[PDB]
């Protein structure tokens, strides 16, 4: 090469050089060959291989390379390998002459993968891109000036469990909770087995009876006002009503009904029937 | 180093003991 | 090397470190004349030339009665005539007096201290400390310390065990005053603090313990059991071994929000033991019972941020694999969406060793937690409402002003623990894209 | 050495973690750095009997024994002697578990030093 | 925009001498990479590293610092230009066709055991006129002296080693046809300056073989260092006695006899 | 053919441990570094894990790298722990914190000089070094990011070996650390991009094995590591014992990855026996490869049905003939081609080994390219996501040095991998 030059467009640094150095004359004449008469690498053809200084750049890469062909008959091939696992050939047009250095081609190992990548990776990484996009502040502080939803109300901690209503029996202080036996629908990860630890209570045991339960004529499946004391609850001034898990769940306690907002996240699954507009006692 | 007489009632025998090592 | 400096800070840090260390020589069999009649103790206590072992511990005070019960109690051959740093007047229950008039006069001789026990400590990890905020001495002279540690040791691990006020019932009324001032002070100047109000050990001693009449010395003892199970992981031998460091970035995720939750099971009598099979399930359990919380809030009353569970003994990952997994198959709990995983585990091998006397019926296996969660802000939602009606009125203000305190920072700490709730608020808020 | 519970060789299910319980759980600190870098990994009566038995004594420093001994050896060169006795005393410190040796002579002219 | 910094090397504003007299200076008045493609055509960077240096490896092309042997040390002060700034010099150049030093009083009174040593720790200088005059005052006290230099002769050591040191060939030239000078001023001059061997010829040693089909058409300046080293060398033979050879010989190894 | 071992983190330490008392077992070495074995075969090949010293005892070619030196106590406080070179032993002041930024950049950089050092010392004092071995989790502090810089750093100093990775990948469901998907992006990226075999385990198959297969009533890490040190062991097995059918750990590189990024593999192990059901089992050739292909027999939490077998290899071990092992492997095939893809013929390398673990008749170690990785990596890229879009916990890495670029491209490159096993998965001819 004399300026055929060109800078790669890639940042990978230039790593070492290989030179299938081809044996002298009268060596090939006492075991055979004509050198005279040199797409498949002659018998005698050693891959003798050399190093690149640390932090080298493009131009000492090439340098080294033309130091290395600068043996008269020894070198006819070239790879200066990158540190991307690419090789660039250093060819020789003729074996015979020295100014006929070229480069050929730059075989990557990741060549014809990345080819058939660049189909639906592209797509894959343009559908993942704005996920990633930040949706807060470095600290806890959402970016947009839309409010958020009050997240200590109870219409939003408890969307689909029971609240916790406090007794003072049991304490002689303030109640705190009492934790509940309630399980989630059978939601397996995707593509995983059925690996257990242990022994555990199968989900499909526990099915809420709120699952198919006759809604009679009415067009509630609740019957007697009980429901206000185990299934329906008051959240400030939203009701809740927790028969509405038996819509999202299935036969076999699994959650149907996943709702994935258009970016891709999950959207939480909610149990409130509406806003029950309490007011103050007119006349 | 030598491999002694194959010996068949050992997990420690090879193919090649089983097939000529015998001696 | 893994050494962890504790300090205790106050009456309430002085008790506290009594109990401790009474359970942490029973522990690792030292008698109160240091003496070892056969090193794990090395992370707690510093060997000398002559054999015995001396605590890495600092009893700071500002008043002499705790630190002389000290010096005339069990363990006055243990503790040694200085790393127990005495004041000669009262902080009188004022912040402003215990940070702004006696601080400066104490604080110069305890970082002495500190630098004396640090540079002997050639592997340390980090610094304990134990206080009560509520309190004056503990308040100013904890915020002090906590700064001065800060600006020396830089980024060395900060866990304190603080008492803060409790929701109903107080020691003081000065209290909420004191509290918002402490917890402005160590917002920036402490790495993971840690609920240890009175109220929930109070209620777990009178209705797991069967103890009619609760005190201060089984309060303390609970505490010392929880310091040792976080702590044991680098003193002993065991399948999952964490740090002081460990904990850190696993329980802390944003600046701010790094206070958290501690619970202890089992907490269990000696009667009430032989009728229960304490599995690593069943532990698991009662650990996340929002009442086996050593603190008086309610973990079903928010998201939980990230938990941390030290299991301690014969336990097994096996099972406590099987116990994470049927704690998360329950709805009652309910975790932040930005944290699927929400999971820190660490077993050791030593079962919790029995103090003679105490109220716990010894296991063989025990699991505490340290969890941050969003329904901590109840507390600081409470506090500052207390705060607020007494600043309103402008309530004992002259106190703290006439002890070198501007009149202003009642309002800057204010206005910054507000932004601490409105930021507990909006880390418990769900992930919508109308965020971004 | 070789007994029932070290005959099972290890295969993924036979070897029995509780069978072999350390004595203790408490971990010892092989591993130690010495500030600087340098990573580095690693007299016969007992003395509570010996100060049991001498309520006086407080510690053993500088409470070494005298004892009073003699070295002979042969002299084949001299002139009047043919076989000489050296004359020692002895210091046993039981502090220390140390002895040492101390040339004393007899007559003035002795010709030893 | 930018600055421009022309090359000043062996130039009239060459800062060399500055930086080489601190005393002088003033006037008269004070990314990715191969994954799963591991082959044998790949080696790792090499470790040319100094902290490298006999190990597995080896050195590699880690070569040593040089010890500066050749390096131009900075001129000590000197005595005389101290003196000469106070006006205890009878010294002042006249100009001509050649420029000389004309005295005050008649050399062959002075004290030389005073003016000498000033004059010999005056060569040290790279500024003009205090290089010129301590060296023509050197040259002709030497020549006006007699037998007034020989008592002299423990005194000139320190200016002359002194000189020598600086490695700077200008100075070591002029010390070195200073020294000729003083060598053939007297009879016992060398057998004087023979038991000083060993604290004068180490410069020389090290300045032997240095030299700056072709003739140097301008010599007459005598700027060769190593030639004058060898025509000082020969000159201390001549003008030495039995012992100056094996003096010589034990201070410069490469040495040759001129008179065995 | 040297293979020169490195563990780092205490998950990869205590691993590591349990792999040597396996290797010394089978070669015959006690703890105090001796040979007391029963057979010359256990010298033939020694070498490969073993170097002689000038005291007779054979020292493991095993690098320890630990920010906390208590994982380093306990090994030494180990039955085996003797058994490693003292100055091997590299540890810092500080835990990593399981930061993968103070693993890799503030303090595993402080010490991966040292330990650059000292395996590099191991590397000449091996004849040829066949290659690297390395062990630690993806989901700690200093096992994930200073394994990650370790491998990072020799593969610009050895890229002519072969450096094999057993990361411990982490599980949702059994979350033993909240930053599990941060580390696991950020040494993913990582072991994609330098590790030119990265086989993985994930804690709760071995659970499930323990469980069900072995039905442990109370396995500890000691019973739960030696599955990994076994397939250790037996990937290992050729290349220490003779063989009717040998192979090399690149061997098994070359004959099991079809392009470069497709590196990730799953780990088996075979014959497993329930404590009591020894009278039931056949063990057979075709038992072996039945309890190889079983789902629930695969020691990473995954499922093969829903995704396909890119190249399997089965390292069998023991006195058997060829003949068996070739119509298995072609069986297993033909009745499941809808789980092997078409573009590929016999995805099977079978390799056959003299030397069947002690006390056993015969084994296999099973190596498997499965498609179903993809879903392991898509699960911790969703929960990558749902942290990193609060960028809950990244002040802790943005204080610590890196920035939020490394991350974003970290998932990009993840993401990548995980649609090009979705790719070839659904790829056709
Ligand atoms: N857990 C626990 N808390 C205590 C104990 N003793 C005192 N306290 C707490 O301390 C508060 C009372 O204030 P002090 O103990 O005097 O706090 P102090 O700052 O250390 O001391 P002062 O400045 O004099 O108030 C109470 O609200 C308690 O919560 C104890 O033994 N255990
Ligand atoms: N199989 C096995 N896994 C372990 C062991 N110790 C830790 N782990 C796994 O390693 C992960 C955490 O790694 P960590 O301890 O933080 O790594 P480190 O910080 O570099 O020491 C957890 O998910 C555990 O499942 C062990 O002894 N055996
Ligand atoms: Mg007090």
């Amino acid at each position: 090469m004399n300026s055929t030059y060109k800078e790669p467009s890639s940042a990978a640094v230039p790593t070492s050089y290989a030179v299938l150095s081809l044996p002298s004359k009268a060596t090939m004449r006492r075991k055979g060959y004509n050198p005279d008469e040199v797409l498949a690498t002659h018998p005698l053809a050693s891959w003798k291989t050399f190093s690149l200084p640390v932090g080298c750049t493009y131009k000492d890469a090439v340098t080294a390379v033309q130091t290395a062909n600068a043996k008269p008959w020894g070198p006819i091939k070239i790879r200066l390998n990158f540190s991307d696992g690419r090789y660039e050939q250093f060819e020789r047009v003729a074996p015979s002459v020295m100014d006929s250095l070229q480069s050929t081609t730059t075989y990557s190992p990741n060549g014809v993968f990345k080819e058939e990548t660049l189909s639906l990776s592209t797509t894959r990484r343009e559908a993942q891109k704005p996920r990633l996009r930040p949706l807060v502040d470095e600290r806890g502080h959402h970016l947009s000036s839309k409010p958020i939803p009050r997240t200590f109300a109870p219409e939003e901690l408890y969307k689909n469990c029971p609240p916790p209503v406090l007794c003072q029996p049991g304490y002689d202080f303030t109640p705190i909770s009492y934790n509940t036996f309630l399980l989630n629908p059978q939601d397996p990860p995707h593509g995983v087995r059925s690996v257990q630890s242990n022994f555990m209570h199968s989900k499909c045991d526990y099915r809420p009876r709120s699952y198919l339960r006759p809604e009679e004529v009415t067009g509630t499946s609740h019957a007697s006002r009980h429901c206000h004391c185990n299934e329906v609850f008051q959240l400030g001034d939203h009701t809740m009503d927790f028969a509405c898990e038996g819509t999202m769940v299935d036969h076999r306690n699994r959650l149907v009904k996943k709702d994935y907002s258009p970016i891709g996240t999950l959207k939480a699954n909610s149990s409130i029937v509406g806003r029950r507009h309490a007011r103050k006692p007119r006349f | 180093p030598p491999h002694g007489p194959a010996n068949m009632m050992s997990t420690y025998m090879t193919r090649y003991d089983y097939d000529y090592n015998r001696d | 090397m893994r050494e962890a400096i504790c300090i205790h800070i106050g009456q309430a840090g002085c008790q506290v470190g009594n109990a401790c260390w009474e359970l942490f020589c029973l522990e690792h069999g030292i008698q109160p004349d240091g003496s070892m009649p056969s090193d794990a103790f090395n992370t707690f206590f510093s060997e000398t030339g002559a054999g015995k072992h001396v605590p890495r511990c600092l009893f700071l005070d500002l008043e002499p009665t705790v630190v002389d019960e000290v010096r005339t109690g069990t363990y006055r051959q243990l503790f040694n005539p200085e790393q127990l740093v005495s004041g000669k007047e009262d902080a009188a229950n004022n912040y402003a007096r215990g940070h702004y008039t006696i601080g400066k006069e104490i604080v110069d001789l305890a970082l002495d201290r500190i630098r004396k026990l640090a540079d002997n400590c050639t592997g340390l990890q980090g610094f304990m400390v134990f206080h009560a905020v509520g309190g004056g001495t503990g308040s100013g002279l904890g915020a002090l310390l906590l700064e001065r540690l800060s600006v020396d040791y830089g980024k060395k691990s900060k866990l304190g065990y603080t008492v803060y006020p409790s929701p109903q019932v107080s020691t003081a009324v000065v209290e909420p005053y004191n509290c918002v001032l402490s917890t402005h002070s160590l917002l920036e100047h402490t790495d993971v603090a840690t609920m240890l109000d009175n109220e929930a050990i109070y209620d777990l001693t009178r209705r797991s313990l069967d103890i009619e009449r609760p005190s201060y010395t089984n309060v303390n003892r609970l505490i010392g059991q929880v310091v040792s199970s976080l702590t044991a992981s680098l003193r002993f031998d065991g399948a999952l071994n964490v740090d002081l460091t460990e904990f850190q970035t696993n329980l802390v995720p944003y600046p701010r929000i790094h206070f958290v939750l501690t619970s202890y099971a089992p907490v269990v009598s000696a009667e009430k033991a032989y009728h229960e099979q304490l599995s690593v399930a069943d532990i698991t359990n009662s650990v996340f019972e929002p009442a086996g919380m050593l603190t008086k809030c309610d973990p079903r009353h928010g998201k939980y941020m990230s938990c941390c569970l030290m299991y301690r003994g014969d336990v097994v990952p096996k099972d406590v694999n099987a116990a994470i997994a049927t704690i998360k198959t329950k709805r009652t709990i309910q975790f932040v969406d930005w944290c699927p995983t929400g999971f820190k585990c660490g077993i050791n091998y030593q079962p919790p060793t029995v103090v003679p006397g105490g109220d716990l019926a010894k296991v063989q296996r025990a699991v505490c937690m340290i969890a941050n969660s969003t329904a901590i802000a109840e507390v600081f939602a409470r506090i500052d409402h207390k705060f607020d009606l007494m600043y309103s009125k402008r309530a004992f203000v002259h106190w703290y002003v006439g002890e070198g305190m501007e009149e202003g920072e009642f309002s800057e700490a204010r206005e910054d623990l507000a932004a601490l709730e409105k930021d507990y608020e909006e880390v418990g808020a769900e992930s919508a894209d109308d965020m971004g | 050495e070789k007994t029932v519970y070290n005959a099972l060789p290890k295969l993924p299910g036979f070897s029995f973690a509780e069978l072999q319980h350390p004595a203790t759980h408490g971990k010892r600190q092989y591993c130690t750095i010495d500030s600087e870098g340098t990573r580095t990994v690693k007299c016969g009566i007992p003395v509570r009997i010996i100060l049991q038995r001498f309520p006086s004594w407080r510690t053993m420093d500088d409470k070494a024994l005298r004892f009073f001994a003699y070295y002979t050896e042969d002299v084949v060169g001299s002139r009047i002697e043919t076989w000489r006795v050296r004359k020692v005393k002895l210091h046993y410190f039981l502090a220390d578990g140390s002895l040492s040796i101390v040339e004393t002579p007899a007559v003035a002219n002795s010709g030893l030093q | 925009s930018y600055e421009i910094k022309p090359i000043v090397k062996g130039t009239k504003r060459d800062p060399s001498l500055l930086k080489y007299n601190k005393a002088a200076g003033a006037g008269p008045f004070g990314t990715h990479g191969y994954g799963g493609a591991c082959s044998s055509l790949r080696k790792g960077r090499p470790r040319d590293a100094p902290d490298a240096a006999f190990s597995e490896k080896g050195c590699g092309k880690s070569a040593p610092p040089k010890a500066g042997a050749f390096k131009k040390r900075v001129i000590p002060p000197t005595e005389f230009r101290r003196a000469y700034n106070r006006g205890d010099l009878p010294i002042a150049i006249c100009h001509g066709s050649r420029p000389t030093v004309d005295w005050k009083v008649e050399v062959e009174k002075l004290d030389y055991h005073h003016y000498l040593p000033i004059f010999f720790d005056g060569i040290r200088e790279t500024e003009e006129p205090y290089m010129f005059l301590a060296r023509q005052g050197c040259l002709d006290l030497l020549e006006r002296g007699g037998s007034k230099i020989l008592p002299t002769i423990p005194q000139l050591i320190i200016p002359i080693k002194t000189a020598l040191n600086t490695r700077h060939p200008d100075i070591i030239s002029a010390t070195l046809r200073i020294l000729q000078h003083l060598i053939v001023s007297d009879d016992l001059i060398g057998e004087a300056l023979v038991p000083y061997y060993r604290q004068i010829l180490p410069v020389l040693n090290l300045f032997k073989n240095v030299h700056k089909d072709a003739m140097d058409y301008g010599q007459r300046n005598r700027d060769d260092v190593g030639d004058l080293v060898n025509e000082t060398l020969q000159l201390l033979e001549q003008h030495g006695g039995d012992d100056a050879y094996i003096n010589i010989k034990y201070m410069v190894p490469s040495y040759e006899s001129c008179i065995y | 053919r040297e293979i020169v071992s490195c563990q780092a983190g205490q998950c990869g330490n205590q691993i590591g441990s349990k792999f040597w008392e396996v290797i010394s077992d089978e070669h015959g070495v006690d703890p105090t570094g001796t040979y007391q074995g029963d057979s010359d075969l256990q010298l033939e090949r020694i070498n490969v894990y073993f170097d002689e010293s000038s005291g007779g005892r054979y020292v493991p070619r095993a690098v320890l790298m630990d920010l906390e030196p208590g994982t380093m106590d306990s090994v030494r406080a180990g039955p085996y722990g003797q058994l490693f070179r003292p100055d091997n032993f590299i540890f810092g002041q500080s835990g990593a914190g399981n930061n993968w930024a103070k693993g890799h950049y503030t303090e595993g950089a402080e010490l991966i000089d040292s330990v650059l050092d000292v395996c590099r010392k191991e590397a000449e004092s091996c004849d040829c070094l066949q290659g690297f071995q390395l062990s630690h989790s993806l989901g700690g502090g200093t096992g994930s990011g200073m394994g990650t810089l370790l491998i990072s750093k020799l593969r610009e100093e050895y890229p002519d070996r072969i450096m094999m990775t057993f990361s411990v990948i982490p599980s949702p469901r059994v979350s033993d650390t909240v930053v599990e998907p941060y580390n696991t992006t950020l040494s993913v990226h990582q072991l994609v991009e330098n590790s030119d075999e990265s086989m993985c385990i994930d804690n709760e198959a071995l659970y499930d094995i323990c469980f069900r297969t072995l039905k442990l009533t109370t396995p500890t890490f000691g019973d739960l590591n030696h599955l990994v040190a076994a397939v250790m062991s037996g990937v290992t097995c050729c290349l220490r014992f003779p063989g009717q059918l040998n192979s090399d750990l690149r061997k098994l590189a070359v004959n099991l990855v079809p392009f470069p990024r497709l590196h990730f593999f799953m780990m088996g192990f075979a014959p497993l026996t329930s404590r009591g059901s020894q009278q039931y089992r056949g063990l057979s050739v075709a038992e072996l490869t039945q309890q190889m292909f079983d789902a629930k027999n695969m020691m990473q939490a995954a499922d093969p049905r829903h995704g396909r077998y890119l190249t399997a290899s089965a390292l069998f071990r023991g006195r058997m003939s060829t003949k068996e092992v070739d119509e298995q492997m072609l069986n297993v095939q033909n009745k499941n081609s809808s789980y092997f893809i078409e573009w590929i013929p016999n995805n099977i390398k079978s390799s056959i080994c003299d030397i069947p673990p002690k006390g056993l008749k015969m084994s296999v170690t099973f190596i498997g390219n499965n498609t179903c990785i993809q879903e392991m990596f898509r699960r911790v890229g969703e929960q990558f996501t749902g942290m990193f879009r609060r960028k809950a916990f990244l002040h802790w890495y943005t204080g610590e040095g890196m920035d939020e670029m490394e991350f974003t491209e970290a998932e990009s490159n993840m993401n990548d991998l995980v649609s090009e096993y979705q790719q070839y998965q659904d790829a056709t001819v």
